[PDB]
């Protein structure tokens, strides 16, 4: 019974983890400034910005890049 | 047409913040201080495989061409159209399609590199479209993709 079961627990950490990043990649588009919570996520952690910003996002692109990586192992 | 000189400018200023002796690459030890800075706590082995999809030539660190190109680069432009959706089928056990707002929520914030229930609201209305509470991620990813 537990056959699909098992392959599902080897790809849930990975697949998520990839989720996540693909949509921190996509929530720190600067042509979307609507999306904001990724930015709050990260503000609450480190207080402006501006070239602050780029840098978080230049962490979220080599982070979904290793993620999609993973993904694939 | 792809770049600017304003965006190029903004990359380079970038960089300086990664690259902190001014050598011209960023190191491992100078990704690590950058995150720390941002509230992460990587390992070694973490900055590496960061700085390895980066480092194009393959010499350990990332130079302002790779950092550039890196940072030039669309989701688009990644081809990962197919990894992405995977990773959504893996949480739609069933195989309808579709994943509930609720499952999502779920997943998103109790496993992985876990998401804020804000980014996941955020998630949720670009995703789902029609507002029924379900998420076809198929569109979402062709979205996101295209
Ligand atoms: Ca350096
Ligand atoms: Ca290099
Ligand atoms: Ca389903
Ligand atoms: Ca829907
Ligand atoms: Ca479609």
């Amino acid at each position: 019974e537990q056959h699909r079961q098992k392959h599902f627990e080897k790809r849930r950490k990975p697949a998520a983890e990839l989720i996540q990043a693909a949509w921190r990649y996509y929530a720190t588009n600067p042509n979307r400034i609507d999306l904001v919570a990724t930015w709050r996520f990260y503000e609450s952690v480190v207080d402006l910005t501006p070239g602050l910003k780029v840098s978080i996002r230049a962490v979220c692109v080599m982070r979904f890049l290793v993620s999609k990586r993973k993904f694939k192992e | 047409d792809q770049l600017t000189e304003e965006q190029i400018a903004e990359f380079k200023e970038a960089f300086s913040l990664f690259d902190k002796d001014g050598d011209g690459t960023i190191t491992t030890k100078e990704l690590g201080t950058v995150m720390r800075s941002l509230g992460q706590n990587p390992t070694e082995a973490e900055l590496q495989d960061m700085i390895n999809e980066v480092d194009a030539d393959g010499n350990g660190t990332i130079d302002f061409p790779e950092f550039l190109t890196m940072m030039a680069r669309k989701m688009k432009d990644t081809d990962s159209e197919e990894e992405i959706r995977e990773a959504f089928r893996v949480f739609d056990k069933d195989g309808n399609g579709y994943i509930s707002a609720a499952e999502l929520r779920h997943v998103m914030t109790n496993l992985g590199e876990k998401l804020t229930d804000e980014e996941v609201d955020e998630m949720i209305r670009e995703a789902d479209i029609d507002g029924d509470g379900q998420v076809n991620y198929e569109e979402f990813v062709q979205m996101m993709t295209a």
